[PDB]
C-alpha cells in the first residue's frame, strides 16, 4: 500500500508523528533505513520531510491536518517553511522564538484551533534544537511556547513517537 | 473556481496587502499579478513605507472601471522576509514568497489529486530551499533535477503550468551557467508567455 522508510538516525519525529495521526484513517507501514522516502506507487516518491508531510495530510481526509480552508492551508504552508528554515538553524534564534511566542500568545494550537501540520512540523524541529533546550534548562524560555509546547508533548501520540524514536 | 469561501470566519476576500523589501524584489509575485490580472479585475497600488528611502522608479511604477473582485496592495518595507496579510493588521503575516505564491494561483482553481498537489509544492520548495542560495554544486544539482523532468513533461509539474513553473522561473532570474536544453526550452515557453514577459522587464 503506502510504505514509509525513515533514517532511523535522525529520525523524521514530525512525519511519523504524521504516522500516527492518521494511522486508522489510513494503512501505513514504517521501514528502518538511512534516509526517508515516502513509497506511493511503481514510481512515485517523496524524500524530503515537507514533501512526505503535505501528502499524508492530502490523503488522510478524516484528520484534518491540512486544515479547512484556503487561508489556513496557505497558514500552515507558512509554517512549514518557519520550521524548515528559521527554527533549523542556529542563530537568531531568539528573534525566531519570539516571533513564534507571538503568535502563539492567543492561540492554542497554531492554525483553526485543531491539530495541523503546523502544530507537527513546528514541535519536532522546536524539540530537536538546542538552543530550545538550554532554555529549557534555564528557565529562560517564552511563556507561550512553553505552554503550547508542554501542551503538545502531553498527548499520547507525542509520547508514542518520542517514547519509540527520540535520539538524544 | 472563482468562489470566495476562503476564510471560514471572517468576511470573502478582498484586498491582499504584500510587504515586500526593494533590495530583493519579488519577481514571482509580481508575475502572478499580472497572472491573476487576466482572470480578475484588480486594483493595484503600490506604497512606500515610512522605514524605505530611494526606491527605485522602476519598482514605483510596477503596476502602473465600476467594481473590483480583487484588491491588490504592494508596500515596499524593510522586512527580511516578503509578508501577506489580509486586513490592515494582523498578528501572523504569511511570510515567504513561495507560500504567497502558492496562495494565489489557488485563486485559480486548477485542482489537482494528492500527488500533483504535492510535486507542485515540492518544485516550490527547491526553488525556495535550494536553489535560491544554492552553492554551484546545489544549483547544478537542481538544473538537473529540472531538466530530468522536463523531458518527460513540457512544464514542471506536467502538461500544464503550474505555480511550480512560475516561482521557480522567477528564481532563477534573479540569480556561471550552463543549462541543459529541456530547462533552455522551458524557459522559452515562460518566456512566451505575457505575464512573465513583461515583469521581467520591470526589475530591468
Amino acid at each position: 500500500t503506502l510504505s514509509l522508510t525513515v533514517n532511523s538516525g535522525d529520525p523524521p519525529l514530525g512525519a511519523l508523528l504524521a504516522v500516527e495521526h492518521v494511522k486508522d484513517d489510513v494503512s501505513i507501514s514504517v521501514e528502518e533505513g538511512k534516509e526517508n522516502i515516502l513509497h506511493v506507487s511503481e514510481n512515485v516518491i517523496f524524500t524530503d520531510v515537507n514533501s512526505i508531510l503535505r501528502y499524508l495530510a492530502r490523503v488522510a481526509t478524516t484528520a484534518g491536518l491540512y486544515g479547512s480552508n484556503l487561508m489556513e492551508h496557505t497558514e500552515i504552508d507558512h509554517w512549514l517553511e518557519f520550521s524548515a528554515t528559521k527554527l533549523s538553524s542556529c542563530d537568531s534564534f531568539t528573534s525566531t522564538i519570539n516571533e513564534l511566542n507571538h503568535c502563539l500568545s492567543l492561540r492554542t494550537y497554531l492554525v483553526g484551533n485543531s491539530l495541523s501540520l503546523a502544530d507537527l512540523c513546528v514541535w519536532a524541529t522546536l524539540k530537536g534544537n538546542a538552543a530550545w533546550q538550554e532554555q529549557l534548562k534555564q528557565k529562560k524560555a517564552p511563556v507561550h511556547v512553553k505552554r503550547w509546547f508542554g501542551f503538545l508533548e502531553a498527548q499520547q501520540a507525542f509520547q508514542s513517537v518520542g517514547t519509540k524514536w527520540d535520539v538524544s | 473556481d472563482l468562489n470566495s469561501v476562503l476564510g471560514k470566519d471572517y468576511g470573502a476576500l478582498k484586498d491582499i496587502v504584500i510587504n515586500a523589501n526593494p533590495a530583493s524584489p519579488p519577481l514571482s509575485l509580481l508575475v502572478l499579478h499580472r497572472l491573476l490580472c487576466e482572470h480578475f479585475r484588480v486594483l493595484s497600488t503600490v506604497h512606500t513605507h515610512s522605514s524605505v528611502k530611494s526606491v527605485p522608479e522602476n519598482l514605483l511604477k510596477c503596476f502602473g472601471r465600476q467594481d473590483y473582485q480583487l484588491g491588490f496592495t504592494l508596500i515596499w518595507k524593510n522586512v527580511p522576509k516578503t509578508q501577506m496579510k489580509f486586513s490592515i493588521q494582523t498578528m501572523c503575516p504569511i511570510e515567504g514568497e513561495g507560500n504567497i505564491a502558492r496562495f494565489l494561483f489557488s485563486l485559480f482553481g486548477q485542482k489537482h489529486n494528492a500527488v500533483n498537489a504535492t510535486l507542485i509544492d515540492s518544485w516550490v520548495d527547491i526553488a525556495i530551499f535550494q536553489l535560491k542560495e544554492g552553492s554551484s554544486k546545489e544549483k547544478a544539482a537542481v538544473f538537473r533535477s529540472m531538466n530530468s523532468a522536463l523531458g518527460k513533461s513540457p512544464w514542471l509539474a506536467g502538461n500544464e503550468l503550474t505555480v511550480a513553473d512560475v516561482v521557480l522561473w522567477s528564481v532563477l532570474q534573479q540569480i556561471s551557467v550552463t543549462v541543459p536544453a529541456n530547462v533552455q526550452r522551458w524557459m522559452r515557453s515562460c518566456e512566451n508567455l505575457a505575464p512573465f514577459n513583461t515583469a521581467l522587464k520591470l526589475l530591468k
